[PDB]
C-alpha cells in the first residue's frame, strides 16, 4: 500500500474551531473541541453542510484515525497521523499542533 | 448503591424514585412541616433539575449498552470489532480467466475495470461484493490473527489467512514414542485440509513450522532455500440429508426457510472428523424460530442417494478425511 | 510528575462551585447554602460512579458477571472454569497470540502464574521437556489444557506439581 | 414439582447453575388447566440460558 505526503494541518488553539478542507480532490468540513478534563482534542468529520458529522474521534498519536472507517463513499482512503517532531515521549497539546510547534497532523493519499 | 454497574448488569433508577428521596432528604433538612405537594413551587424547582440529571443516568446506560456485543448496531459495531485490530471490507472487484482488463502482461489474468458489483456467464469470475455487511461481518470476526509460530494456533491462524480457497482446517498430534491409534509415527503430526492449493499450502508451512520438519501426510512437496519436502492430506467426502418431524401450528413457507438454512450454519460449522448431537440440533430449531411453536421435535439424518429407510436419530460422526456439508433440495418438513 | 490518565474523581469537588458564589452575599445564611448543597452532592454520586463504569470494565478487575462478555468477545467460553482462574487463561490465551515457544518465552508465561521462584523447566535431548511447580496458588488441571497450547508442535511434556521445593 | 437434570459433558461449577435454575422459571407460567410443559421446551430453554 504505497502512499506519498500530500497535505499537513495547524491549529491555532481555539477550542471550537471548524473549517473547510479540500482532500484527494474532494471536499469535506472538520470541526476541533478541546476536552478540559482529558485535555485532548476531538475531531468530527462530515459532508459540506451536513446535518451531522459522518464521523468522530478522539485525536491520538501514531495511532491510524480513519482505519475502521474505510468502507464509505465519503470517508478519505488514506491515511491520517499525528506524529511528533521533538521528543517521542511528548503527547498531543493544545498549542503544539503545527508544522513547527511540535506534533505534525499529517494527511498521505494512497498512489492511483 | 443499587444503581450502575453491578457486576450482576446494569441498573438504571427510573424518573420517579431520584424524586423521592431527593425530596426525603430534602425534606430533612427542614423538617416534615414543608410543603412539597403537586405543583407547589417548591416540587416545581425539583422536578427541573432531577429531569436534567436523569438525562446522565439515561446517557450512561446507553453508552455501555452499545458497547456490548449485543447491542453493536451500524458505526458502534464497527468500532467494538476494531477493536480487534480487523475492519470491515470495502467495494471488492470480480476476477476471471482468459468492463474488464488484464490484470498482468501475457505472453506464450483477468481483472475487472469496475470498482464493485458486477458478463459474468459461461461462454459469453466473482460478482458481487459491494459491501460487507454486518452479519457476515460478525461471522468473519470468528476467526483470530497473531504473529506467533511453532504453535498449534499460529499453523491454524496463517494457513486462514495466507493460502487462497482455503476454506477448513484440523490439525492432529502424536507428541508419544510408539504410533498412534491414528497410525501417526512417533515425533509426528500430521495437517488436514480442505480446498486450497498444494504447492502454496506448503510454502506457507515452511515459513511458521519450526526448525524440524516433523510433518507426516498422505502428498508431499519438495520445497528448497538445502531441499525438503512437506506433506499434507486432502478430505472433502460427504455430503448429508436430514428430515424433520414436529407438532402443532404449521410453520408456513417462509419459516422452514429461516429454520432450513439455520441448521446448514450449525452442521456446516462442523469441525474435520466431528461429531453431530441430535440435542443441538433440536435446539438450533428452538432458537431460529419464537418459542412455542411445537410440542414435539425430532430429526433424522442420512446420506444422500440412501433409502428412506435408512434415516437415524442418532449421534453420527465423520472419518479422519471426511468433512460434512449440507445443501437445499433438503430439511423434509412433516407434521406427525 | 502527572498521572496520564485523566479518569479520576474531581478532587474536591463540592467545595468548588461553592466558589462561584459572588461575593459572599448568601455566605453564612444557612438556608440557601443547604439548597445548594442538596442538590450539587447529587452530582458527586453520579460523578464517582462514572469512573467504575471505566474502571471495572478492564479485565484486570472485571467481576465474573461481566467478565464473560469480555471473553464471550474473545471466544473463550466459561465452560467449567471458576472466577479466579478464568481470568488466568482469558489473559494466557490473549497472550498466546505474539508467541513462539521459545525456553526464554516458556519462561515469561510461566512466571505470572507461579509467582518469581515457584516454576522452573528441565530440558531433555530427545524432545522431552519437564515443568516443576513449587507455589501453585489455583488447581492446575482445568489450566493444563492451555499450557500444552503454547509448546511446539513435537513437545514431549511432563507435569509435576508439589508445595515449596 | 421436582425436576432432575441429567447430562454428559464438563462438570458444571457452583454458581454456574444459578442460570439454569433461573432459567427453568418459564415453568412458573404455566397457564390454569391448559399447562403443559411440553419438556422439549425445558431442554430448549437448559440449552439457551
Amino acid at each position: 500500500r504505497t502512499v506519498v505526503r500530500t497535505f499537513d494541518f495547524e491549529l491555532s488553539g481555539y477550542p471550537d474551531e471548524t473549517f473547510r478542507v479540500v482532500l484527494d480532490s474532494v471536499t469535506y468540513e472538520l470541526r476541533f473541541m478541546w476536552n478540559e478534563r482529558d485535555e485532548s482534542w476531538f475531531m468530527s468529520l462530515g459532508d459540506i453542510g451536513a446535518q451531522r458529522p459522518t464521523i468522530t474521534s478522539k485525536l491520538t498519536c501514531y495511532s491510524d484515525i480513519l482505519a475502521p472507517y474505510r468502507y464509505l463513499d465519503n470517508v478519505p482512503d488514506g491515511n491520517l497521523y499525528l506524529w511528533p517532531l521533538g521528543d517521542i515521549r511528548t503527547r498531543a497539546g493544545r498549542f503544539n499542533i503545527g508544522p513547527l510547534k511540535g506534533i505534525q497532523m499529517t494527511y498521505s493519499s494512497l498512489i492511483e | 448503591e443499587n444503581y450502575g454497574l453491578t457486576g450482576s448488569g446494569f441498573n438504571l433508577p427510573p424518573m420517579d424514585d431520584l424524586v423521592q428521596e431527593t425530596k426525603k432528604t430534602f425534606k430533612s433538612a427542614f423538617g416534615e412541616d414543608f410543603n412539597t405537594e403537586s405543583n407547589s413551587v417548591a416540587d416545581k424547582l425539583i422536578q427541573i433539575f432531577n429531569e436534567r440529571e436523569y438525562q446522565l443516568w439515561l446517557l450512561m446506560g446507553s453508552v455501555y449498552y452499545a458497547q456490548t456485543m449485543q447491542g453493536a448496531e451500524g458505526i458502534y459495531l464497527d468500532d467494538l470489532l476494531g477493536k480487534r485490530g480487523i475492519y470491515r471490507l470495502g467495494k471488492t472487484r470480480s476476477t476471471g480467466t482468459v468492463d474488464y482488463e488484464l490484470s498482468s502482461d501475457v505472453q506464450v489474468d483477468v481483472r475487472s475495470i469496475e470498482p464493485g458489483y458486477i458478463r459474468d456467464v459461461h461462454s459469453v469470475f466473482i460478482d458481487g461484493s459491494d459491501v460487507e455487511s454486518d452479519n457476515e461481518y460478525r461471522i468473519r470476526a470468528a476467526t483470530s490473527i497473531s504473529e506467533g509460530k511453532a504453535t498449534r494456533p499460529a499453523i491454524l491462524a496463517a494457513l486462514l489467512n495466507k493460502v487462497e480457497g482455503i476454506e477448513k482446517v484440523r490439525i492432529f498430534n502424536n507428541n508419544t514414542d510408539k504410533t498412534n491409534s491414528l497410525g501417526i509415527p512417533p515425533y509426528r503430526f500430521m495437517v488436514v485440509c480442505y480446498g486450497g492449493g498444494t504447492a502454496e499450502i506448503s510454502q506457507v508451512l515452511y515459513d511458521t513450522i519450526a526448525t524440524s520438519n516433523n510433518t507426516y501426510g498422505d502428498t508431499f512437496y519438495d520445497i528448497t532455500t538445502q531441499v525438503e519436502r512437506i506433506w499434507h492430506t486432502k478430505a472433502a467426502a460427504r455430503q448429508l440429508a436430514i428430515r424433520v418431524r414436529y407438532r402443532g401450528r404449521p410453520l408456513s413457507l417462509t419459516e422452514e426457510t429461516a429454520i432450513a438454512n439455520g441448521l446448514a450454519t450449525a452442521v456446516n460449522g462442523t469441525m474435520i472428523a466431528g461429531t453431530l448431537y441430535n440435542v443441538r440440533l433440536v435446539g438450533t430449531v428452538m432458537s431460529s424460530t419464537s418459542p412455542d411453536r411445537f410440542t414435539q421435535v425430532y430429526v433424522d439424518i442420512k446420506n444422500k442417494g440412501q433409502p428412506d429407510s435408512a434415516y437415524v436419530n442418532t449421534d453420527v460422526t465423520a472419518s479422519t478425511t471426511q468433512v460434512l456439508s449440507l445443501e437445499l433440495e433438503d430439511v423434509i418438513f412433516s407434521q406427525i | 510528575l502527572k498521572d496520564v490518565n485523566h479518569i479520576h474523581p474531581l478532587p474536591d469537588f463540592v467545595r468548588g462551585g461553592f466558589d462561584y458564589v459572588p461575593s459572599d452575599i448568601f455566605s453564612g445564611k444557612e438556608n440557601f447554602e443547604q439548597t445548594l448543597r442538596i442538590l450539587l452532592e447529587r452530582l458527586e454520586f453520579i460523578d464517582q460512579k462514572m469512573v467504575e463504569l471505566a474502571e471495572l470494565r478492564t479485565t484486570l478487575n472485571a467481576e465474573d458477571a461481566i467478565l464473560d462478555e469480555i471473553g464471550r468477545q474473545l471466544g473463550i467460553y466459561r465452560n467449567g472454569l471458576n472466577d479466579p482462574e478464568y481470568r488466568a487463561v482469558i489473559m494466557i490465551l490473549t497472550g498466546n497470540n505474539s508467541k513462539s515457544g521459545t525456553r526464554a518465552d516458556i519462561i515469561a508465561t510461566l512466571k505470572q502464574l507461579f509467582g518469581e521462584d515457584g516454576v522452573t523447566t528441565y530440558k531433555g535431548y530427545n524432545y522431552r521437556l519437564d515443568i516443576n511447580i513449587f507455589n501453585t496458588c489455583m488447581e492446575v488441571t482445568d489450566i493444563l489444557p492451555e499450557i500444552i497450547d503454547m509448546l511446539p508442535l513435537v513437545t514431549h511434556l511432563r507435569v509435576v506439581e508439589n508445595q515449596g521445593y
